[PDB]
RNA sequence: CGCUUCUCGGCCUUUUGGCUAAGAUCAAGUGUAGUAUCUGUUCAUCAGUUUAAUAUCUGA
RNA sequence: GUAUCAAGCUUACAAGUUAUGUAUUUACUGACCU
């Protein structure tokens, strides 16, 4: 995401693979972190939808509970017709606090 | 400011057609694109013509179209790769008439990239997998299957990347229930780039590579590489499995290739060329079509070189192996871009200018006559195979499909006195080039011609039966004149016929089985075979006015109105009704209509009255004589017309002025009646018969036939004159027409072309015409033809001597010396057989005078051989007299790639006496190609390239005045208003110059900020200037209010000029505009600029009147934005922004399809903006009734 | 006035501010202000801190495209080849940005390129005319 | 002309009053990524490294 | 504590100097986070 720098994406090749979202991150964009006009669904690769890995939200790896979105923000500038944008690492965030 | 694109005859030129069962039938249609237009085209085969039944707009490049057939299915869906990143699956739907999406797919970004795929595309033919391909880095599979609701599915994109290779073409391997193989052709070229030394990029050549899909694998992998010693361009599939030997072909330059892998070798045949055809001083010969076809027993393949010899490659093996290879010559045609070989004997070339054509294979095989050779039969020195073109023998010409591209040049002009303008426009390429002249009515077409003399007032049309088409009488009347001629052999007055009464006639009509009502000053007349005539009438004197005629009910009136019925009993005679209104008169005419269903009186009356006012009533038996619902009207209708045009009985009154439109319906009448206009004599609305359905003409100063074509309320007028009277015509001269003739005369005429809008004259040419201009006294064109390699006739004629000469020096002494001599004086069809080529850097070019009426060449003065013209304008000057001049810009030795010229010549010519002839007056040198002529104040401004110059007759060349060098690059156009001199860069954009009066200065004082790669322009408003590119942008550019244009003349501002100028709009059409005018289409309308594009495309652009109206189109393009995506993914706004930026332009094109739609969506746009579809469609037509055609 | 404030704060949130407003006005006729206020934007590109240049990143990837490519492209030139490195390589990547967001539509904004001694740097498609 | 006294003005503490038990009591926050700014602090001639040009090293 | 709007009660009467390195805070940003 925008919020935490060290975070990398997958970009790896799209297929038909609908994303979705947890309770806690609902209604938020992928790329910009917004929450206003939905456009375009996340279609997400074969590989970070397999096995355990279905039904998983896209950014913090929880149970998903709605679909993914894309903003319009993010289709006009076709920030959604780049690679699959499935955050992998987890790094300096979500992972001390749970040694504090 | 606020501009609106409406399109009137959209695109032409065909890049992309493919041939299959797309409706579900046993028959084969055709879906061809345009580029940007989506086309079906249907090859009905009992007439053999063309009916296009959809046409829609993708709003994108198609780059990749192709279809495939399912397995285990019956009906092909399309894939359709654009610009953009969405892949698309198509289904033909024949019901609702519409592409239905199937599936739209995201593999990347959008535009015309290298990296995305879209360029080129491959199928599997059983259906199970398609690939899509870029040029280079990566390839997209996708796997096609079916599940059980008999429904598509498709899988994720397979990835087949490889790095720094490029892709040529891509073809799919028909494999027979095996792992799918995908055949390309990449190249290599990081040693060609890492490599300074130039060497290593000539050994990089061409790999054929094999991409073979592990369906249990889920994966693409390498499995062949193999080198080519030759450099090949595409691809053809090889039909196998359980049918033969499944391969690919491999064209090249001079050759084909056969290749397939394991244990068959590289089968390879030379491509034959001509006999002593004079294009080959070192020229290789490519193919440009594959045209695969299956009949079931064998299977070949109709290829296309680019000169348009047909190759029947026919593959016969003894065993599994390859044996040979071979071909022969087919026959000739156009150059076409793609083929569609049909089922049943057809073939559809697709030109890739000019027209398109649709042959009928006649003799197919053709293993007779022709001396074939083969491939493996030891042949040397080259190919060594020669061929005679010959005519037409194989196939006949069937369909000639019109299209207006190349739109090189046009102008809007009156110069044939016409009351609407007419367009001039350039079109086709070398020899199969055509100036056409453009009208706005109908193809009618005169078949035979008689000399009725008198004032004849009518013409009416009967038959014998209701199931005949002979139609054995055709009376004409005027006051005392019965005149019922024969329709058919030897027209001549007749004798007492059988269907014949008396003299005073004045209406005829079949009512019965074959019993004839006839109206006259006696009026009733009843005659089938025996002259049943009960001629009452006499309500004591009045007997003459006001018949009206339907096929089973009558209605006729006297000086009153509401009147008499006399109608006839089904197993009787006639019979009457006592009922009367007796109507203090007010009486103008009547018209009615009938239903084909109906034991019942079963139609609606219309009477119009003399007072402001018509009136329709509904006259069964109950609720009789009893008026139903009122009227409007401002002055008087003196006509009346009502007809039911659907596959809502649509009233038509009509005023002297205008007509109206109406939607009558049975129980309840809600009219919502459309408005149109049409000296301005009283119309006459007469109701004719085309194709199967009915149709109204209204005639006035010019006629107007009113048609619907597929529920679309054509309007169009016809091509002629004032005819005063309309009326239906069936023979066997001519199946369905219309007789048409009040004024001393009588003609037989038909509607042959009656889908489109423009009529089409075209007048033949001999090279490209590069543009042209208008005498405007005694009005002819002066047209500049020029093409880049080609000769001239005095250059063919002695390169003809030459090969004569060379055939009889080589070993003369053993002789045919008929075969020189046959080769001179048989001079061939360039049109048909395909214009020679003159190597590189021959620039052939003439000049013709030509009348744009009769079409002649009036006159034509040639060139040389390195001479090309440019530029051509008539002015007149004023240091001479009133006589005319003509000042044409040669260049010489100009070759293009890479572009070094050797110096132009400016021709001067006189143009005497009224523009007849043409005499040569004196040629100046210059240094540089003169690509610009403009009139400019009694002298001539000539854009030498970086240098404008300001000239001046003299007796021995012509001398300058100035000279301005602050000018950039190269001029590629140059127009002026008065005072002011718009000079167009062939790069950057518009600059503004200043010429003075006191001195002779050409000062810059102002330009632009965009470069735009501008090549035509025009002038609207004394500030505001209108431009075009290459690449199909519209731009406006605008000055600043100040802008002084008094500037005295060395630090610029940026690197320029100082007042810079801003833009009020930019737009993206897609096609290369190549003629910008501001004109008024229609009179009584207002102005509008017409842009002509370069795939035979013609829009216009609109201005608004008010702020609501903007607002309103505004509110319908954004809701149809989100309402009705187009079909290649594409977006519109980012399509409209596909260079620059659109701004305060609205496409209406897209406006147009919301009458395209379902009326759910059509409901939840227009109760977004509150109103009505109707009413919304009714604003729409606005634009297009007033502004437009 | 944001732009014109000394911190760098007010710049990166009017930054965003500009971005949000042209993918905002996109297609609607309003590119004067947005050129204007790019003008501002642009001597911001020299910072140095990950926020300010992100946001002044997004807002030149949302500038992109409503008001062209074009204008993006000629601001870009006269700083590519610069020898000072710290301009050079955000330059270069901000043309790398531009380049994967529109491919194409940079073709037509393209300046011209002359001939060296042995290349041809010249593109001659586009130089000849009918 | 100088000296003492008085009156008027130009003005340099004015805080809401004083007293009872100073009248009696009170005032929690993190952890992550990054940046700006204060205090403290210190700045002899060739050759190449490096740098847009500059500013560390080896040399006499 | 106030500025208007009736009944309660009251006489029913008198009457023509930029800059570096670091020890080190103060602030600021990312809709950062159970
Ligand atoms: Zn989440
Ligand atoms: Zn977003
Ligand atoms: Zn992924
Ligand atoms: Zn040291």
């Amino acid at each position: 995401a925008k919020h935490h720098p060290d975070l990398i994406f997958c970009r790896k090749q799209a297929g038909v693979a609908i994303g979705r979202l947890c309770e806690k991150c609902d209604g938020k964009c992928v790329i910009c972190d917004s929450y206003v006009r939905p456009c375009t669904l996340v279609r997400i690769c074969d590989e970070c939808n397999y096995g355990s890995y279905q039904g998983r939200c896209v950014i913090c790896g929880g149970p998903g509970v709605s679909d993914a979105y894309y903003c319009k923000e993010c289709t006009i500038q076709e920030k959604d017709r780049d690679g699959c944008p499935k955050i992998v690492n987890l790094g300096s965030s979500k992972t001390d606090l749970f040694y504090e | 400011m606020f501009l609106y694109n409406l399109t009137l005859q959209r695109a032409t030129g065909i890049s992309f057609a493919i041939h299959g069962n797309f409706s579900g039938t046993k028959q084969q249609e055709i879906v061809v694109s345009r580029g940007k237009i989506l086309e079906l085209l249907r090859p009905d085969p009992n007439t053999g013509k063309v009916h296009t039944l959809l046409t829609v707009e993708v709003f994108g490049v198609i780059r990749s179209l192709m279809a495939f057939r399912l397995t285990g299915g019956t009906k092909d869906y399309i894939v359709v790769g654009s610009d953009s990143g969405r892949i698309v699956i198509l289904e033909y739907q024949p019901s609702k008439n519409m592409f239905e999406k199937i599936h739209q797919e995201t593999f990347g970004k959008s535009g015309c990239r290298r990296i995305v795929p879209g360029q080129f595309l491959a199928v599997d033919p059983k259906g199970r997998a398609v690939m899509i391909s870029a040029i280079e880095k990566q390839k997209l599979v996708y796997i096609l299957n079916r599940d059980a609701a008999a429904r598509l599915t498709i899988s994720s994109p397979l990835e087949a990347h490889k790095a720094n290779t490029l892709v040529y073409h891509v073809v799919g391997v028909d494999v027979g229930f095996e792992n799918p193989m995908f055949a390309c052709l990449e190249m290599d070229y990081e040693e060609a780039d890492n490599d300074p030394t130039g060497e290593a990029a000539a050994n990089t050549q061409q790999t054929l590579t094999f991409y073979e899909l592990d369906l249990g694998l889920n994966h693409v992998v390498r499995k062949y590489s193999e080198p080519l010693e030759e450099h090949g361009n595409f691809l053809i599939t090889v039909p196998g499995g359980s049918d033969g030997p499944s391969g690919v072909l491999i064209c090249s330059e001079n050759y084909i290739t056969y290749k397939n892998f394991g244990d068959q070798p590289d089968i390879r045949c030379p491509i034959p060329r001509r006999r002593n055809d004079l294009d080959d001083p070192e020229r290789g010969m490519i193919f440009v079509c594959s045209a695969t076809h299956k009949t079931k027993s064998m299977f070949f393949f109709l290829a296309q070189t680019e000169q348009g010899d047909i190759f029947k490659i026919t593959l016969e093996t003894d065993e599994d192996m390859v044996t040979e290879i071979r071909l022969k010559y087919f026959d000739t045609v156009p150059v076409a871009a793609a083929m569609c070989v049909l089922k049943t004997g057809f073939l559809f070339v697709a030109s890739e200018f000019g027209n398109h054509y649709l042959y009928q294979i006649a003799h197919l095989g053709d293993d007779d006559e022709e001396p074939e050779f083969s491939s493996a039969m030891p042949l040397e020195e080259g190919d060594t195979f020669f061929f005679q073109p010959r005519p037409l023998k194989n196939l006949v010409l069937v369909d000639e499909l019109d299209s207006l591209s190349p739109i090189l040049f046009c102008q809007i002009a009156d110069l044939a006195n016409e009351d609407t303008p007419q367009l001039y426009v350039a079109c086709g390429r070398g020899p199969r080039s055509s100036l056409r002249v453009l009208r706005h009515g109908l193809e009618v077409s005169e078949m035979a011609v008689s000399e009725l003399p008198g004032n004849p007032n009518a013409v009416w049309t009967v038959r014998r039966h209701i199931e005949d088409e002979f139609d054995a009488y055709i009376i004409v009347s005027f006051v005392n004149a019965t005149l019922v001629l024969s329709i058919g052999e030897t027209v001549e007055e007749v004798t007492d016929s059988g269907f014949l009464g008396t003299t005073p006639t004045l209406s005829c009509s079949l009512l019965g089985d074959d019993a004839l009502v006839q109206v006259y000053p006696d009026g009733i007349r009843h005659i089938r075979a025996d002259k049943r005539v009960n001629e009452w009438k006499t309500p004591g004197k009045k007997t003459i006015v006001k018949c009206a005629v339907n096929q089973r009910q009558v209605v006729i009136a006297l000086t009153g109105g509401e009147l008499v019925y006399f109608e006839m009993d089904p197993s009787g005679q006639l019979n009457e009704y006592t009922e009367r209104k007796e109507m203090s008169a007010d009486v103008v005419c009547m018209s009615l209509a009938n239903v084909p269903p109906g034991e019942q009186r079963s139609r609606f009356l219309a009477v119009g009255l003399v007072d402001n006012t018509v009136r329709i009533i509904s006259l069964d038996p109950s609720d009789c004589l009893q008026p139903l619902s009122m009227q409007a009207l401002p002055a008087q209708p003196e006509s009346l017309c009502i007809v039911e045009m659907g596959g809502f009985l649509y009233l038509n009154i009509g005023l002297q002025n205008g007509v109206l439109l109406r939607t009558v319906l049975d129980p309840v009448t809600g009219d919502l009646s459309d408005t149109r206009t049409r000296g301005s004599r009283p119309v006459k609305l007469f109701r004719v018969r085309m194709q199967g359905q009915e149709a109204v003409l209204a005639m006035s100063s010019r006629s107007w036939l009113s048609y619907s074509y597929q529920s679309r309320f054509h309007l169009t007028p016809l091509s002629y004159e004032t005819l005063e009277f309309a009326s239906g015509f069936a023979s066997e001269q001519c199946p369905e027409g219309i007789v048409a003739i009040s004024t001393n005369t009588l003609r037989i005429l038909a509607l042959e072309k009656l889908g489109a809008v423009f009529n089409q004259v075209a007048f033949p040419l001999q090279y490209t015409p590069r543009k042209f201009v208008i005498h405007p006294e005694s009005n002819n064109l002066i047209i500049i033809e020029t093409d880049h390699n080609a000769y001239t006739e005095a250059t063919k004629a002695q390169r003809k001597q030459q090969m004569a000469e060379e055939m009889v020096e080589a070993a003369g002494e053993d002789l045919a010396a008929e075969m020189a001599a046959a080769f001179l004086n048989e001079n061939l069809p360039e049109s048909i057989f395909g214009a020679p080529k003159a190597g590189n850097g021959q620039w052939a070019s003439v000049i013709r005078v030509m009348n744009p009426i009769q079409g002649n060449t009036l006159d034509l003065v040639q060139l040389e051989q390195n001479e090309a013209a440019f530029s051509v304008a008539v002015c007149r000057f004023s240091n001479t007299g009133e006589d005319w001049y003509v000042l044409v810009g040669v260049a010489k030795d100009l070759i293009l790639n890479p572009r070094s010229v050797a110096g132009g010549f400016v021709y001067t010519y006189k143009l005497v006496n009224n523009g007849e002839k043409l005499e040569f007056l004196h040629k100046t040198p210059v240094e540089e190609v003169p690509a610009a002529i403009a009139p400019f104040q009694g002298r001539v401004l000539i854009g030498v390239g970086k240098l404008l110059r300001v000239y001046d007759l003299g007796k021995k060349k012509l001398l300058r005045k100035c000279e301005n060098k602050h000018i950039a690059n190269y001029i590629s156009g140059i127009q002026t208003i008065g005072h002011r001199v718009i000079v167009s860069d062939v790069q950057e954009s518009f600059i503004w110059v200043r010429y003075k009066r006191n001195e002779n200065q050409l000062i810059i004082f102002a330009d632009d900020t965009y470069p735009r790669w501008v090549t035509t322009a025009s002038l609207l408003d004394y500030d505001t200037v209108a431009g075009a590119d290459k690449f199909g942008n519209i731009c406006v550019v605008r000055l600043p209010p100040n802008t002084n244009d008094e500037v005295d003349e060395d630090r610029g501002l940026l690197n320029g000029a100082s007042q810079k100028a801003e833009v009020i709009m930019n737009y993206h059409v897609g096609e290369t505009v190549l003629s910008l005018q501001k004109t008024t289409l229609i009179p009584g309308g207002s102005e509008s600029l017409v842009y002509t594009t370069l795939s035979g495309g013609i829009g216009i652009l609109v201005p608004f009147t008010s702020h609501e109206d903007h607002d309103f189109f505004q509110h319908v393009e954004m809701h149809l934005r989100s309402e009705h995506p187009p079909l290649c993914g594409r977006d519109h706004l980012s399509f409209r922004s596909y260079y620059f930026p659109v701004k305060n332009v609205i496409d209406g094109d897209l406006c147009e399809q919301f009458n395209s739609m379902e009326p759910n969506k059509q409901k939840n746009v227009s109760e977004e903006l509150d109103r009505t579809p109707p009413e919304v469609s009714k604003k729409l037509e606005d634009i297009r009734t007033r502004y437009a055609f | 006035d944001a732009l014109m404030d000394r911190d760098l704060v007010h710049r990166q949130t009017a930054s965003a501010v500009v971005q949000h407003m042209s993918l905002g006005v996109y297609g609607f006729g309003c590119e004067d202000s947005l050129n204007h206020l790019l003008n501002y934007v642009w001597p911001n590109v020299f910072e140095t801190s990950p926020h300010v240049i992100q946001a002044v990143m997004g807002a030149l990837e949302g500038l992109r495209v409503a008001i062209g490519p074009c204008r993006m492209l000629q601001y870009c030139l006269q700083g590519l080849f610069h020898p000072a490195r710290k301009v050079r390589d955000v330059y270069w990547k901000i043309y790398n940005s531009i380049y994967i967001g529109s491919q194409d539509a940079l073709i037509a904004h393209y300046p011209r390129i002359y001939n060296d001694d042995k290349n041809t740097y010249i593109r001659y498609e586009l130089d000849y005319i009918l």
